[PDB]
């Protein structure tokens, strides 16, 4: 395993500090739901079906904007704004 | 509410398997529930279509979500009565959830 | 079980450490049909080889002896067939 | 309401909004498992010891929830796409087609 990443919303049962490890990609993402509310979660992603996920796709029926990145902890850099 | 292991506590008395099982009493078998949403994070192991079936759920929701099921499970030995009564131990595959996820 | 090979080719043989062109054998799980493709660009008239090589089973090249591309005008054409060394040509249409 | 199987399913990618990036195929036949996993398990039903023995104390015990009908055999596709780069990139993504269901 080579990433740890920062997780929030999506973290394993084994997570510690709120990190997970993958060997994948780290992600954040911000959802609006059925009403306005707006929510922020991140986590880890494995590399199998990743640039599906990352990608998303743009007819979702609820706004949201996922992005991916893969060096240690570097979700909490990544500021996802959803999209217009 | 997101698919996670759950607990159950699997008692043969309670399910009529005691009369046929020496040993053990029972034994932790847990069981996977919750939602599978998107994104499908790396410890839901999940296949290239349950994260594709995620996706067109996001785009069309009369297409169901993938389900949250045991992706690992490991064996137990039991204790059974042969016809003689003979005590024999016999291994069982796929009796505990060591994992759930989206499939 | 059915066997099939197909041209193989790769423009970008260095960046990924493969062969430029030759051969490849195709593996395909049981009672799955086995296919090859073509892919290349057309800018100015003028025909880039990006890729060739085997393609599981696909119905969009079921019983396609030639290789046709079937998308008006894409940045990057694509065709598949079923038979030995189907992309060794390919058209546009 | 129906039994654990099959169901057909085309995922078009112009749909999904990704005929920017993949440039075959235009879509594939991916389908989908539903159905419920009653009590008795039918046996045609591919199902688990462990699918077995939850079903056997959901029928005791209706607050732990019955197995559910998932994928138990899938196939690959190959895909054609353009990366970050504009680059072409061949993938024969796995498990992508469902062969088969069965109660887990």
């Amino acid at each position: 395993p080579f990433l740890k990443c920062y997780c929030s919303g999506h973290c394993p049962d084994d997570a510690i500090n709120n990190t997970c490890i993958t060997n994948g990609h780290c992600f954040a993402i911000i959802e609006e739901d059925d009403q306005g509310e707006t929510t922020l979660a991140s986590g880890c992603m494995k590399y199998e079906g990743s640039d599906f996920q990352c990608k998303d796709s743009p007819k979702a029926q609820l706004r949201r904007t996922i992005e991916c990145c893969r060096t240690n902890l570097c979700n909490q850099y990544l500021q996802p704004t959803l999209p217009p | 509410s997101s698919c996670k292991r759950h607990p159950l506590y699997v008692d043969f008395s309670d399910v009529g398997w005691n009369d046929w099982i020496v040993a053990p009493p029972g034994y932790h078998a847990f069981y996977c529930h919750g939602e599978c949403p998107f994104p499908l994070a790396d410890h839901l192991n999940s296949t290239n279509h349950a994260i594709v079936q995620t996706l067109v759920n996001s785009v069309n929701s009369k297409i169901p979500k993938a389900c949250c099921v045991p992706t690992e499970l490991s064996a137990i030995s039991m204790l059974y009565l042969d016809e003689n009564e003979k005590v024999v131990l016999k291994n069982y595959q796929d009796m505990v959830v060591e994992g759930c996820g989206c499939r | 079980a059915e066997t099939r090979e197909c041209i193989y080719y790769n423009a970008n043989w260095e960046l990924e450490r493969t062969n430029q062109s030759g051969l490849e054998r195709c593996e395909g799980e049981q009672d799955k049909r086995l296919h090859c493709y073509a892919s290349w660009r057309n800018s100015s008239g003028t025909i880039e080889l990006v890729k060739k090589g085997c393609w599981l089973d696909d119905f969009n090249c079921y019983d396609r002896q030639e290789c046709v591309a079937t998308e008006e005008n894409p940045q990057v054409y694509f065709c598949c067939c079923e038979g030995n060394f189907c992309n060794e040509r390919f058209t546009h249409l």
